[PDB]
This record gives structure tokens, C-alpha cells and sequence, in this order.
């Protein structure tokens, strides 16, 4: 990384639960995907896949579940990060 | 002032895209991207012209981006109404 | 026991997406999901995996004495 | 002493075991899991009763347990050759 500048680099912390965590060690250690990233994102891809022929449905689903959801009422920020802030301690 | 309103499940997706961001960059980050949806909000209640229509997906429907989101949006006498607010990646733009 | 892992940007936005979208409670989830498939897509055929595996391990090579001491000396050479 | 040998494979699953164990829960963990793989070869290759006929994969084929692990192998004259060590989730058990 050149000076002044940071990684943006990205990972997340999962849990897979002992069956699947299982599954992806043997894939790993058979040498058929050489880290545990790598089958994730193979799952991923699959889940990308099975929806990806219908983001129009999938779409008009959240708008409709949105419009079902109550009657519309004001917003306002300050009020939504009070909110927030009530949730717990926040820091950063 | 232009009317705005949210539904309910549009405030839960502000809770949930607040979390997300403050999980992943703390609070000063997450709360700034909240104000910056709360200023996109606020300029398409002020003007008509900006939103962008989303017949295709519902009649009537408008959409505009701000960050990686997409306000989903109605039009109101007075103002906007917003549905949701959404990962860009579940788009489906017009074609 | 979870396990840390980089997506790429494409998918791990997939992945943000749905947990905001409140489809999903989390990007665990999310991760669950797929890995559900990509076992499922392969649940069927154990058996020729399992032999391809051996055929691979018999085709590797001629076999060597087993060598522990080796072995862990190159286990501790690399980035000792 | 019986005789151990191993496919160049099977050293190779070996070192991605180890790899994978240190990287989890560090050296002397990863050191005793190869350590209980070793203990283990040493037993096959001196007690022909122990090996699981696997002939349903391969005809001649042996499989043994050990740990989350299982060691596929071959019997010969005077010990045995170990195909792969694989983990537990590849198995293949009888019908």
C-alpha cells in the first residue's frame, strides 16, 4: 500500500455452525479449495445464482411487505440516532 | 416545508443499515451515513425532478441512490412517502 | 468456532444486502445458506468424490518412508 | 519394524492438516494432532485386524479413524502405504 494510504481490505466473522464448519475443513484440507474463503464464496455464488433470475419478484416483494407494513409517519434524524443511542454503549 | 414520511419497515431498514455500518466502522461513521440518507430525504421532498421512475417495478414507484442504498419512494401531495431503503445490489433497474 | 473470511467486494455486498433487506438475521445466515447448497450440489455423489481423492493420492507419486522428524523440521521452517 | 510409507499426496493432506490446525489453535496443538496421526500408523502398520475393509471404494482399500480424520491406506507385505488422510466429512462408509 503506498504511504499515506490504508488496506480497505474486508472480511467477516462467521459462524457456520459444527456441520457446515466441518464440511468446509475437509474441503480445505483435501486441497480442493485452498482456504475456507474460497468455499464460502462458492456457496455465495450458488446463493447469487438461485435468485438471480428473479430480482424483479424479489424487489416487489420488499416494496409490497414495505407498503403493508403501518401507515407511513414523520421522520426525524435526531430523534432515529437517540434512538440508537439508547440501544447500548456506542463508541468509534 | 414538503411533506416526509417513512413506513415502518423503511425505519427498520435505517436501524438495520445503522447497525450494519456502526458493526463494521463504529458510531461517528454510522450515524454520518444515516444523516447523509436524512439529507437525501429531505432534497427529494423539496423537488420532483430528481426522482427516478420505477414503474417497472410498481406504478407509481420512484427510486433515487444515496451511498450504496436506494431510497424506494411514493409521491405525495405534499411531499414523499418512503417504502424502503435498500442495498443497491437488490435493484432491478429498468432495462 | 467461527472462522474469518474475505468475500470479495461483489459478494460480500450480496451478502449486506440481504441482512439489511431483514431477509436474513445476519451475515452467519447469509453464509449458512450457501454453504447449504454448495453441500447439497455435491451430497449426491460421496462416493465418486471420495474415489477421485484416492485415485489422486495413488496417481501422486511413488510412496516414501514416513519421516516425523522431517516433517515437523519443514512444519517449523516455514515462517518459523 | 514395520514399514510406514506414504503417497506424496498424503503427505501433502498431512501438511494442510497441520496447517490447519495451527492456524485454529496453534503449534503445540497442530504438533499433538499429527503426533496421534503418527501414533496411529504406527498401530496399522503392526496389526493387520485394525484396517476397515474399504473395498466398496477401491478393492484393497483400508480405512482407519482418527480424530476427525480418517486414514485411508493399503496393506503391504511388510506394513502399510497411506493413499490420503482425509477429513471425517469425505467418508464414503459401506451401504
Amino acid at each position: 500500500v503506498p504511504r499515506g494510504s490504508h488496506m480497505s481490505s474486508r472480511t467477516m466473522t462467521v459462524d457456520t455452525g459444527e456441520e457446515l464448519r466441518a464440511f468446509v475443513e475437509g474441503l480445505v484440507e483435501s486441497g480442493d479449495y485452498k482456504t475456507n474463503s474460497e468455499v464460502i464464496r462458492d456457496g455465495l455464488r450458488l446463493l447469487q445464482e438461485k435468485t438471480a433470475g428473479s430480482k424483479l419478484a424479489a424487489l416487489r416483494q420488499l416494496i409490497d411487505e414495505g407498503e403493508q407494513s403501518g401507515e407511513a409517519v414523520p421522520w426525524d434524524r435526531d430523534s432515529f440516532l437517540a434512538r440508537m443511542r439508547q440501544k447500548g454503549p456506542r463508541g468509534g | 416545508a414538503n411533506t416526509l414520511v417513512l413506513k415502518p419497515r423503511a425505519e427498520q431498514d435505517l436501524e438495520r443499515i445503522f447497525e450494519y455500518s456502526y458493526t463494521e466502522f463504529g458510531w461517528q461513521q454510522a450515524q454520518q451515513y444515516i444523516s447523509d440518507l436524512d439529507q437525501t430525504f429531505q432534497t427529494l421532498a423539496a423537488s420532483t425532478d430528481l426522482a427516478i421512475n420505477y414503474d417497472h417495478v410498481r406504478p407509481g414507484l420512484k427510486a433515487f441512490p444515496v451511498g450504496a442504498h436506494i431510497v424506494f419512494f411514493r409521491a405525495t401531495d405534499t411531499g414523499i412517502e418512503v417504502i424502503r431503503v435498500l442495498h443497491q445490489s437488490m435493484d432491478y433497474p429498468r432495462h
